[PDB]
């Protein structure tokens, strides 16, 4: 598993709606602007130094994913299990945290 | 024991002791005239006065009428025996009536006792009678017996109804003003009485009709007796001391002479027109005169011209002047006894006191001029009883003074034709024609500034020792009786007593018919526009004065257009009776109207029609009149602005005694006492100025309002009568209409309106007194207090310094309250003054409020309210002011320079409602920006803000700073201070502490006593200064400043009053509104939001959580509010056209689901107390209970909804019940039996910053 780890550097993802499952990836210095994660599975994916922007998280189920040093701005986390403990040294900006799936899901 | 014993009839013989031919002094030779003595030293001569004055030898009217409002001329009066006997009986009855009263008894005893002084001897050591102060009664044997007398009563001169007290003067001595005294001849007639009109009696008898009251002759005789009593002791003021006025302007009386003697005699309200300095000067002058005559009495040791022993004469003069001998024949005056005697002769003996004792009507002030001449009969007891007068007991005249009303008691007074024409003395006013003549006695009374003088500026040095009917009753017990100067034999004088009357100053004739050209329509023009001639042709009302003055047959009216349309309409007989009733209904409606706007300070009852009634301020719109009133205070009512200027009060020079311990404490006590005396004296001077210059104009405006209302009523009555006159005989007899009942009901409506007009004018006068006159004196007094405090503290600089310093600091830190009860005795005005004092806001110093599209200082202390071009006002409620972070988004308040004192801001309070949006940018942290500034030269107080902090800063010149802060956190689930209105108040006392309260609860306090010189400022800056955040802004409203520390009770009262409990409020504290979508929040469970479930009958609504979270790291973390289904409020039965909801309104509730509206209804027939709510499509069944009554009061408990059935039965308060697992919404009656019934409406706001996904 660990051999097939995808390293991502310097991304600029604009206006993309994500519907599938992405697994075993790390993102560094990403700039996820106006994205949308709806009804998907996060599996062993790591975010570092990524700058979110007005992204929308809906019915996203996460496992072993962890946000680090990310600037998260103007986002909405509705119906999710991405609890507080999944965020490490992250700065929120004008963000929100609405209904959140109860219990972790795998 | 009656005054006059053994009634004299007229034709009794010429005996020589009680009824005899006498020869009074005269210029030449006079035939002896029959005169009757009625008591000791009192004679009556029932003849016309053609003897004393040689000029007054004729009884015909003069070619040039006098400057007199009412006068009757006659020639056949008192020429027949019956007339003389009737005159005698009337005079005797009036004397007995005066004598019965305790005050009258004292007056008559004093007049009888006070014989004229014997100063006719050229040599200084002799006493000789004045040759002109005695009469000659000729005995039937043939010789005369010269006798000394005090009073003489003579029938009037050519002018029948002109009563005056004359005296016989001396060659070198002014007997009537140097204490010697002289005989007084009164020209009085009881058969005639002036008639006045009273319009301030309705407060006791609302059923009273018109005025036209007749003056009781007893009061007039008492006035003349008071004049004689003043002149008998020689303490009368010189006639040239006259109350001068101004006559140049068009609104001023052409001429009205009123001497200081008349002001003293009138007493009561009139006597206050002379300041205390002139009273002091007169008292000192007459004390010196009494000392001089006492010394003259002491020096003399021989008497020539009489048999009686000298010692008896010295005793007589000692008991007259209350001199104090000391068992060595050394007469001397004492200040206490002479002060008592002067106060009795000046203040106790007054016409107002006689009016109070007699309990009769009279003109409360000399301005209420007489109007008619009434011939009356006094001799019969059936018309005038000795004890009561015209107000006979046990009859219809007993109550409401109906005995003095000529329109009830018609048979007792006969109206006579007075010779002074209505337009004999007039002023001719007109605009740039239509020139109208206005009678001189119908113009404003404007006293000049010369009559008021002050000794305030002069300084004072302090040393070791520097210092009501019950009162009349106490004087009555203290008074001395049983000692009346016995008759003395005087050697007879010459047959002809040569003597000339006291010389009077020449009064120049005021010019008549002055022509004035103006540029506006004055109030006299409007009054003369409403008059008419009772002509034969029809009279139509109109609303254009330019045509009413021009056309005689059309009268101006200030009522609505509907009324003038109605009264101009030709109506048949079949509708005449209904027409009249409609007309009286419209009369009552228009006259009883009042103004709703009350935010004004104690001008609560504003009468609108007054504007068009007199053209007040030169606008002809009632709405414009109310706007101008609120904008400019009570100034617009005044025709001329009084000029009041208090000089800089003098300093107190304190003497120091070497090595003394008790006297210095006495000096400190004396300084504090004299401080209180200075405060009282300045207050009294200001009250006197206000009474003389302001209240008179208000009284005139009141009288003119009454006259205008009477004119309108008479015009309507004339129109009705003319329409009635046109019918045929069968029409008149079948349709009967009478005039008396119509007149009575119109008069009652006029009285009902007049009560409100009087209340409004009293409020205006008191408001002007407390707003524009008192502060100009308070500034001087408190500046003087500050100046004296430093001198006192330097003076303390043995062994008692701490207590004395505490005493002086606490004494001079505060101020003496102004209570009107110690300066005026008018009940009607004192009640309104107490109402003024009651409200705390009325006593505020700065009262910035938005009124009539203008931001104005309702307390009238501010000179300039400067407004920037980038300051926003909320359209729904214009009071809320929004200030941005721009250089041009500022407000400036510039106070009046002559009201602000240097030592202000020592004890003061401030209060304002502020709304502060959430802090978003991280720059806001550790950033303090001033939002209110009052600092100059780095000194004063400023209100600043910071991240979750409200700071109050007080700084002095020495750079010392004291801060009180209120800190509220932003990291909370639900905050009561973030983007919500909060009522901040701050109270500073220099002595102890400075405190800050938030929402009426004490929050913080800190000492400020260490501060030095906090030098006061003049500008107030509402501007965000120093804020690094670029989009920062605040909301501020209801700013108020107070000149005294506020306790907790006053703070809570302010919070309750300014909260405006009548209007329901949303979450942020704004006004709840119709047709606006609000999210719902429950206070019982604030962690869950309202959601809907299958809209329809079978669905419901429940509460589910958690709400969520809205966060910005290191800045804030608050639970989201824009969640759930939004509620909107649709009107149902609110008649108000605005969308603002109020208490007890009935409303419909709509819930939005999928951007579609569903009515909030339920079926009340389901079992159990709980009635689960539901959402139904708006085309639902009306049988389901849906109407919701909104309430905000029980004490106020948030905003509650009460579901009601269609039949008025109360389904109950809205709320939530945990019906099984799902917590549904229910209309429960358990909540009606007082939580969970309190709700909060959260609308989308731009200060919260949450995005409604
Ligand atoms: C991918 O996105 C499309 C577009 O909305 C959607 O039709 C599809 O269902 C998504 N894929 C899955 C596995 O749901």
């Amino acid at each position: 598993y660990k051999s097939k780890m995808k390293v991502f550097f310097g991304e600029h993802v604009y206006g993309a709606t994500i519907n599938f499952t992405m697994e075993n990836q790390i993102h560094q210095h990403g700039k996820l602007v106006n994205d949308k994660f709806t009804r998907m599975y996060f599996k062993h994916v790591l975010f570092e130094d990524t700058f979110f922007d007005e992204c929308y998280f809906e019915d996203v189920t996460s496992t072993d994913t962890y946000f680090k040093n990310c600037t998260i701005e103007s986002t909405i986390f509705y119906n999710t299990d991405l609890y507080e403990h999944k965020f490490i040294n992250c700065r929120f900006i004008n963000s929100t945290f609405l209904e959140q799936k109860e219990g972790c899901h795998m | 024991s009656p005054f006059v014993n053994k009634q004299f009839n007229y034709k009794d013989p010429v005996n020589g002791v009680d009824i005899a031919y006498i020869k009074i002094p005269n210029a030449g030779q006079m035939q002896p005239v029959k005169a009757f003595k009625i008591h000791n030293k009192i004679w009556v001569i029932p003849e016309r006065d053609t003897f004393t004055n040689p000029e007054e030898g004729d009884l015909n009217p003069p070619p040039e009428a006098k400057q007199v409002p009412v006068s009757y001329y006659d020639s056949t009066y008192l020429s027949t025996d019956n007339e003389k006997d009737n005159y005698l009986k009337g005079v005797t009855k009036l004397f007995e009536r005066i004598y019965s009263t305790d005050l009258g008894r004292m007056l008559l005893t004093s007049i009888v006792r006070g014989i004229p002084f014997w100063g006719g001897s050229t040599i200084d050591t002799e006493l000789k009678v004045i040759d002109t102060n005695c009469i000659n009664v000729i005995q039937p044997d043939g010789s005369y017996r010269s006798e000394e007398l005090n009073l003489v009563i003579i029938g009037p001169s050519a002018d029948i109804i002109q009563f005056e007290c004359k005296s016989f003067g001396h060659e070198v001595l002014n007997l009537t003003r140097n204490g010697y005294g002289s005989t007084q001849y009164i020209r009085f007639s009881p058969d005639f009485t002036f008639g006045f009109e009273e319009s301030l009696e309705v407060d006791t008898n609302p059923l009273l009709g018109a005025g036209k009251f007749a003056t009781d002759p007893a009061v007039t005789l008492a006035h003349q007796l008071i004049h004689a009593g003043h002149r008998l002791y020689g303490i009368a003021i010189n006639p040239n001391r006259v109350f001068k006025v101004n006559t140049n302007a068009y609104y001023e009386m052409s001429g009205l002479e009123v001497s200081f003697e008349e002001l003293r005699t009138f007493g009561g309200h009139d006597a206050k027109f002379i300041d205390s300095l002139q009273e002091n000067e007169f008292r000192l002058y007459y004390y010196n005169k009494f000392k001089d005559i006492a010394s003259t009495l002491n020096k003399a040791k021989s008497i020539v011209g009489t048999t009686a022993s000298l010692q008896y004469m010295k005793n007589v003069f000692k008991e007259k002047y209350l001199l104090s001998e000391d068992t060595s024949g050394k007469f001397s005056v004492d200040k206490l006894k002479f002060d008592k005697l002067y106060k009795m002769l000046t203040e106790i003996y007054t016409e107002d006191n006689f009016v109070k004792f007699f309990k009769v009507l009279n003109a409360k002030t000399f301005l209420n001029f007489d109007k008619a001449v009434f011939k009356i009969n006094i001799v019969p007891k059936v018309n005038y009883t000795i004890y009561d007068g015209f107000n006979l007991r046990n009859t219809n005249l007993a109550a409401n003074f109906n005995g003095q009303n000529t329109e009830i008691n018609n048979m007792n007074f006969t109206k006579l034709k007075n010779f002074t024409g209505l337009f004999e003395f007039y002023k001719l006013l007109c605009v740039r024609d239509l020139c109208i003549k206005v009678n001189n006695w119908d113009l404003f009374f404007s006293p000049s500034e010369d009559n008021f003088t002050n000794d305030l500026n002069k300084g004072e040095e302090i040393t070791s020792d520097t210092n009501s009917l019950d009162l009349i009753q106490q004087y009555y017990l203290t008074f001395n009786f049983d000692n009346e100067p016995e008759n003395i034999s005087i050697e007879n004088l010459s047959s002809d007593i040569i003597g000339q009357l006291e010389l009077m100053p020449n009064i120049e004739r005021f010019p008549n018919g002055k022509k004035y050209e103006l540029d506006k329509y004055t109030m006299f023009h409007y009054l003369r526009a409403q008059e008419f001639e009772h002509g034969k042709s029809r009279i139509a009302l109109t609303n254009s004065v330019n045509e009413a003055l021009l056309n005689p047959s059309r009268v101006y009216t200030f009522f609505s257009s509907d009324y003038v349309k109605k009264v101009n309409k030709a109506t048949e007989a079949a509708m005449f009776l209904g027409w009249v009733e409609q007309l009286v209904y419209d009369f009552t409606d228009e006259t009883s109207e009042v103004s709703t706007t009350d935010k004004i300070a104690d001008i609560t009852i504003i009468i609108p029609y007054i504007g068009p009634a007199l053209n007040i301020g030169n606008m002809l719109y009632k709405d414009d009149f109310v706007g101008a009133l609120i904008f400019s205070g009570a100034v617009i009512l005044l025709e001329f602005i009084p000029e009041i200027a208090i000089p800089v009060l003098g300093t107190f020079a304190l003497v120091s005694y070497i090595a003394n311990k008790v006297l210095t404490v006495q000096t400190i006590d004396n300084a504090l006492s004299k401080r209180n005396e200075k405060w009282d004296e300045v207050y009294k001077y200001i009250v006197t100025n206000w009474l003389a210059k302001v209240n008179t104009q208000i009284d005139l405006i009141r009288k003119k309002m009454k006259e205008a209302l009477e004119n309108q009523a008479e015009a309507t009555k004339a129109i009705i009568n003319y329409q009635y006159n046109q019918y045929t005989e069968e029409e008149k007899n079948n349709i009967n209409f009478n005039i008396d009942d119509l007149s009575s009901k119109l008069n009652e409506s006029i009285n009902k309106a007049m009560i409100n007009i009087n209340k409004f004018l009293n409020q205006c006068s008191v408001s002007y007194l407390m707003n524009s006159m008192i502060p100009y004196g308070v500034k001087r007094l408190e500046d003087f207090d500050a100046s004296l405090k430093d001198a006192l503290l330097k003076y303390i600089y043995i062994g008692q310094v701490d207590r004395l310093k505490d005493k002086v600091n606490n004494t001079l830190s505060t101020d003496i309250p102004f209570q009107l009860s110690k300066y005026v005795d008018n009940q009607r005005l004192l009640s309104t003054f107490t109402e003024y004092i009651k409200n705390i806001i009325n006593t505020s110093i700065l009262n910035l409020r938005y009124e009539s599209n203008h931001l104005i200082d309702l307390s009238r202390y501010a000179s300039k309210i400067n407004i920037g071009s980038k300051v926003n006002f909320d359209p729904i409620d214009k009071n809320q002011i929004q200030l941005f972070n721009l250089e041009s988004s500022k407000i400036e308040v510039i106070l009046k320079n002559a009201i602000v004192y240097n030592s202000m801001y020592e004890n003061f309070s401030t209060s304002f409602w502020i709304r502060i949006p959430k802090y978003f940018n991280s720059i806001s942290l550790n950033n303090e920006y001033t939002i209110i500034n009052c600092m100059e030269n780095n000194s004063g107080w400023k209100v600043s803000l910071n991240y979750g902090e409200i700071i109050w800063t007080l700084q002095d010149t020495q750079e010392i700073k004291q801060r009180v802060v209120f800190k509220y956190s932003q990291m909370i689930n639900i905050s009561d201070y973030i983007n919500r209105w909060i009522f901040v108040t701050i109270t500073n006392n220099r002595l102890n502490n400075s405190k800050i309260y938030i929402n009426g609860r004490l929050i913080d306090q800190k000492p400020i006593s260490n501060l030095g010189n906090i030098h006061a400022s003049n500008n107030i800056m509402f501007k965000l200064d120093g804020c690094r955040d670029t989009h920062r802004y605040i909301w501020i409203k209801y700013f108020n400043l107070f000149d005294k520390e506020l306790n907790e009770k006053e703070i809570k009262d302010l919070y309750d009053n300014q909260s405006n409990s009548g209007i329901l409020k949303d979450f942020w504290g704004d006004y709840l509104q119709y047709d606006k979508p609000y999210y719902m929040l429950n206070l019982y469970d604030p962690n869950k939001y309202v959601d809907v479930n299958n809209v329809g009958i079978r669905g419901y609504m429940y509460l589910k959580g958690p709400r969520g979270s809205v966060m910005t790291t290191n800045i804030y973390l608050n639970s989201s509010l824009y969640r759930g289904a939004k509620f909107i409020i649709k009107k149902y039965a609110s008649g108000n056209k605005d969308n603002i909801v109020r208490n007890n309104d009935r409303v419909y509730i709509n819930v939005v689901v999928k951007n579609k509206e569903y009515r909030l209804a339920t079926n009340a027939s389901q079992a159990g107390v709980e009635k689960i709510l539901s959402a139904l499509e708006i085309p639902d069944v009306g049988n389901l209970s849906q109407v919701v009554v909104m309430k905000s009061k029980n004490i106020t408990n948030k905003c509650k909804m009460n579901l009601q059935d269609n039949n008025g039965n109360d389904i109950g308060f809205i709320g939530f019940h945990q019906f099984n697992n799902i917590a549904k919404l229910v209309a429960s009656n358990w909540y009606n039996r007082q939580l969970g019934c309190s709700w909060e409406f959260i609308p989308v706001d731009d200060g919260w910053g949450e995005r409604p996904l």
